[PDB]
């Protein structure tokens, strides 16, 4: 950690940023456009 | 019954022109004139 | 309180002095928290 000028704070920040479950809404979610035919969830970042 | 009150309203245009954050203004006003509870301390074995 | 007050929120000030407000980059209106459930009574609009 000292060799690369890092600390446990950097490790915690990286773990929290890169290991997370993110909610991202949907495709064609309500209120939808007139004549919308597609509805699907969006899958964003997921836990390692 | 209703009583007089001092109405101080911030100006968004002027605050932004001078580069003053509304959060800073509100925190300054509140902490100065109403008081803020920041944290605790331990005196004689009691959290105060 | 109103939608007119919300549409007057100042986001940033352009270099040429023109101001950008919420109504300039959005469309503010009173609407349901969720547009998911939609009830009808004998074919009429309803809620319950």
């Amino acid at each position: 950690l000292n060799n690369f000028q890092l600390t446990p704070v950097d490790v915690i920040s990286a773990l929290k940023a890169q290991n997370a479950q993110v909610a991202a809404g949907q495709l064609g979610g309500t209120p939808p456009v007139k004549g919308q035919q597609l509805n699907a969830s969006i899958i964003a970042q997921t836990r390692l | 019954e209703d009583t007089p009150q001092f109405k101080i309203d911030i100006d968004q245009e002027k605050a932004q022109a001078l580069g003053v954050s509304i959060s800073d203004i509100n925190t300054t006003l509140g902490a100065a004139w109403g008081g803020s509870y920041v944290n605790d301390f331990i005196d004689r074995g009691r959290v105060k | 309180t109103n939608t007119e007050e919300f549409g007057n929120i100042l986001l940033k000030v352009n270099q040429d002095g023109s101001q950008v407000r919420l109504r300039d980059v959005a469309k503010i209106e009173l609407g349901g928290e969720s547009y998911d459930v939609v009830a009808k009574f004998n074919g009429q609009p309803a809620s319950g």
